[PDB]
DNA sequence: TATAATGGGAGCTGTCACGGATGC
DNA sequence: GCATCCGTGAGTCGAG
């Protein structure tokens, strides 16, 4: 096919086609499973082994992976791959701060607190003290990681009109309205589903300003 | 501020967490079972990029090929680490080999067709049918094979071997079909009255492979 | 480390395109997009609805939120169960779905692959009030624009079409963002526009331009107060922590009087005069007292009507207006005898 | 809205006096 | 266990 219709290549007979010279060949570890009827799976769907994919669940997954549908070759593809779970930035260490259960990590250190060593006698003696501090205290180590970012009243970062008529300013404004732009553009980046490497930028840039 | 009390509680150092906040690594919630160089990934385990997009998106690699050189492999086809690709590529991993942007695409029709051929009765050996570069008869003596019909000839060289079309007018009065080991005696668009040799037949003479 | 280096980093490790695999990218985003709108067809769906879930689905549900234009709330279930009505659909039908998935995943290549143009464009942009990287991301939603925009039918490179719409952010970007206080983006350019011609007047003339000159300079509609004002309109705002002197102690800051909450001694005086009006209000009966206090405010803070003190005194407003009249009156007789109050009137 | 354009620059240098963390 | 790195301190009022 081609964009206009009278350069496009229509086969005139009965034959069969060869693909030679390609521009390029792209080698990728996957597992090939053609198909003559609909398929169950489209394109993106992640998929282990042993799952439905085409001719009614007739033919199916042999290894974990990604699915490509390919029409023209009338094949699903896998690409093998895992489902892992990998983040990063302050979204995740929330996660892993809330998923510590105080009590366990205690004791764990308590019997740390045991060992002949002295530097781990020592460690542990420092961690214990943290844990016991956020234990005791009520308060939850996630909140060490922030969500909502407080904003300190206009009046102590004042705006205002000198005796030339001419506005002076705290630089807290200046700070909070990094902020501010960055956040919204995180925003409408997420809203309209930037790539990976943007909204990882952008999300570096905004624990910078709030730094 | 040092020591970090987020860094503490999560038995990180200064180095990981940077790297975590920042954004320089991944670090893994949920290994859902995924495997890197054989051993299965840890919870709280740190990766690269190159490490997260292997483990996460699979494994691929794309390599050029010089304009004017054919593949050595075929689409489709499972290929091994080492294993050349073409002349002047060789591929870094195993897998399955596809072509990216064909320059030349290769039709081959499919032709079904009827054609005589008049020989020697001792010569000929009798076959129901004829495989590909299956022999066909073997000749003592050169013999020339002679047209049967009046006509414009129009001559196509396969391969090896060809095809004779006779035609009166606009319509092809002949069909003949010579094998290998026979040397056509005329050109395109040459008239033939009855009689006179189309070819010569010498010795031995076999199916074309096409 | 360096946060710019990193991101330069990230972008060196996307390759760059070849004009095929360009063309392919791009082809497969639009055929894509043909794909969402023929879906949304069939399923009488709504086509924004349709094309976040096949995004969702290829991105995977790492991300999902919901999007302001969209009517439903997005989450997994309402994903699932579209992408469920999506997969129920008949051979030549579910054929589109694959369209859409293959298209998403291709704009996202895309994009990633010439994420290099826009820092290679923002770099140029430097010191306008941006930062760089705030620079490149706005270049990037401009990218983001050209590729949701572009037609690969008119054979040119990407590019060439992208360049346009990444100048357009950016530029956009540094209208609506550098200044502390907000001024518009067409007032942005008339400023910018004076400024090309006062530093053209002032390479011309060896000297900087008056009002008058720049005035002229700008053409019709233009006079010096028009310039003036402008200019004026144009001021940015200074710090308050910019230091007046050589060592750590002085802050600009430190010099500014604060006038709105008022001084010692006004508030002094303002009970002094509340105390001397109390002392002359009550040289009053105290009716005519309370009639004075409601139409001046002193009880509410508000001022009623005399058809209000006379409905809540019992009588007309005649009558209320009447005895007020004798309350100020005798008010000023005492005044103009103690003489009081006369040090209060400034 | 369409020739094509695809990895950034400035550092900035005669203080100790260190404290606790980190490293062969 | 002992060299080495990173962050945090380094006088007061006055005028400016
Ligand atoms: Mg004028």
């Amino acid at each position: 096919a081609a964009i206009d219709p009278e350069e496009e290549v229509i086969a005139e007979a009965e034959g069969v086609v060869h693909l030679h010279e390609p521009a390029s060949i792209l080698v990728v570890k996957a597992r090939v499973y053609p198909f003559e009827d609909d398929v169950e799976v489209s394109t993106g769907d992640r998929v282990a082994p042993g799952d439905v994919l085409a001719d009614g669940g007739k033919v199916k997954s042999d290894v974990y992976g990604r699915v490509e549908v390919d029409l023209v070759r009338n094949v699903v593809r896998v690409v093998e791959s895992y489902d892992i779970d990998a983040r990063m930035g302050a979204e995740a260490i929330q996660q892993l701060l809330k998923e510590l259960d105080l009590e366990a990590l205690e004791k764990e250190l308590l019997e740390e607190m045991k060992h002949p060593s002295r530097a781990r006698r020592a460690k542990a003696r420092k961690r214990l003290e943290v844990v016991r501090a956020f234990l005791d205290s009520g308060n939850r180590p996630e909140w060490m990681i922030l969500e909502a970012v407080p904003v300190l009243p206009p009046d102590l970062r004042p705006m205002v009109q000198v005796d030339g008529g001419r506005f002076a300013t705290s630089d807290l404004n200046d700070l909070y309205r990094r902020l501010i732009n960055r956040n919204n553009r995180l925003k409408k980046l997420l809203a309209q589903g930037a790539p990976e490497i943007i909204i990882r930028n952008e999300k570096r840039m905004l624990q910078e300003a709030v730094d | 501020d040092v020591p970090s009390k987020i860094g503490t509680l999560l038995d990180l150092s200064a180095t990981e967490l940077e790297q975590v906040l920042y954004f320089s690594k991944y670090i893994v919630l949920d290994p859902k079972g995924a495997i890197l160089n054989g051993v299965p990934v840890e919870k709280r385990q740190l990766l690269t990029d190159e490490e997260y997009r292997e483990l996460r998106y699979g494994k691929q690699e794309t390599y050029p090929l010089p304009p004017g050189v054919d593949a050595l492999v075929k689409d489709g086809e499972e290929v091994v680490k080492g294993q050349e690709l073409a002349p002047g590529v060789v591929s870094r991993l195993d897998g399955v080999a596809l072509y990216r942007f064909p320059r030349r695409v290769r039709v081959e029709y499919v032709k079904k067709e009827r054609a005589g051929l008049r020989l020697p009765l001792a010569a000929w050996v009798e076959k129901e049918a004829y495989k590909p570069g299956e022999i066909l008869a073997e000749l003592p003596e050169p013999y020339l094979f002679r047209a049967e019909e009046e006509g414009v000839v129009e001559l196509k060289e396969l391969e090896e071997g060809a095809f004779l079309v006779l035609r009166r007018e606009d319509e092809p009065v002949a069909t003949y079909f010579l094998p290998v080991g026979m040397t056509p005696l005329v050109v395109h668009g040459e008239i033939v009255e009855k009689g006179q040799p189309l070819a010569e037949a010498k010795g031995l003479l076999r199916m074309p492979r096409q | 480390s360096d946060p710019v280096r990193q991101y330069l980093h990230e972008i060196g490790q996307v390759p760059l395109l070849t004009l095929e695999e360009e063309v392919e990218l791009a082809r497969k985003v639009e055929e894509g997009m043909e794909a969402i709108k023929k879906l949304s067809e069939i399923t009488g769906l709504d086509p924004d609805l349709i094309r976040e879930v096949v995004r969702a689905k290829i991105l995977g549900s790492a991300r999902v939120r919901h999007i302001p234009g969209l009517k439903e709330t997005l989450d997994p279930k309402t994903v699932e169960e579209i992408d469920q009505k999506l997969k129920s659909l008949p051979k030549e039908h579910k054929r589109y779905l694959h369209i859409a998935r293959e298209g998403e995943a291709a704009r996202q290549h895309l994009i990633e692959a010439n994420l290099r143009l826009v820092v290679s464009i923002a770099k140029k942009y430097t010191g306008r009030g941006l930062s760089f990287l705030d620079l490149i991301q706005e270049g990037n939603q401009g990218l983001i624009r050209a590729v949701e925009k572009f037609e690969y039918k008119r054979r040119f490179k990407f590019s060439t079409y992208a360049t346009w719409w990444i100048r357009q952010a950016i530029n956009r970007a540094i209208a609506d963002q550098a200044r502390t206080i907000r001024i518009p983006v067409h007032m942005v350019e008339t400023i910018n526009k004076l400024s090309r011609t006062a530093r053209q007047l002032q390479q011309e003339l060896g000297r900087e331009p008056t009002y008058e000159e720049i005035a002229e300079a700008m053409g019709p509609g233009w006079d010096a107060k028009r310039v003036e004002e402008t200019l004026k309109i144009a001021q940015e705002p200074v710090s308050l922590e910019t230091p007046i002197g050589d060592e750590k102690d002085s802050f600009y800051g430190d010099f500014i009087p604060d006038e709105h909450l008022p001084s010692p001694v006004d508030a002094a005086t303002q009970s002094l005069l509340s105390e001397e009006l109390e002392k002359a209000l009550s040289k009053l009966s105290e009716r005519e007292a309370m009639v004075l206090k409601l139409r001046k405010g002193l009880i509410d803070g508000r001022e009623h009507t005399l058809e209000e003190v006379g409905a809540f005194f019992g009588v007309t407003r005649e009558r209320i207006r009447q005895i007020e009249n004798k309350a100020l009156r005798k008010l000023k007789y005492h005044e103009s005898r103690t003489r009081k109050l006369r040090d209060f009137l400034d």
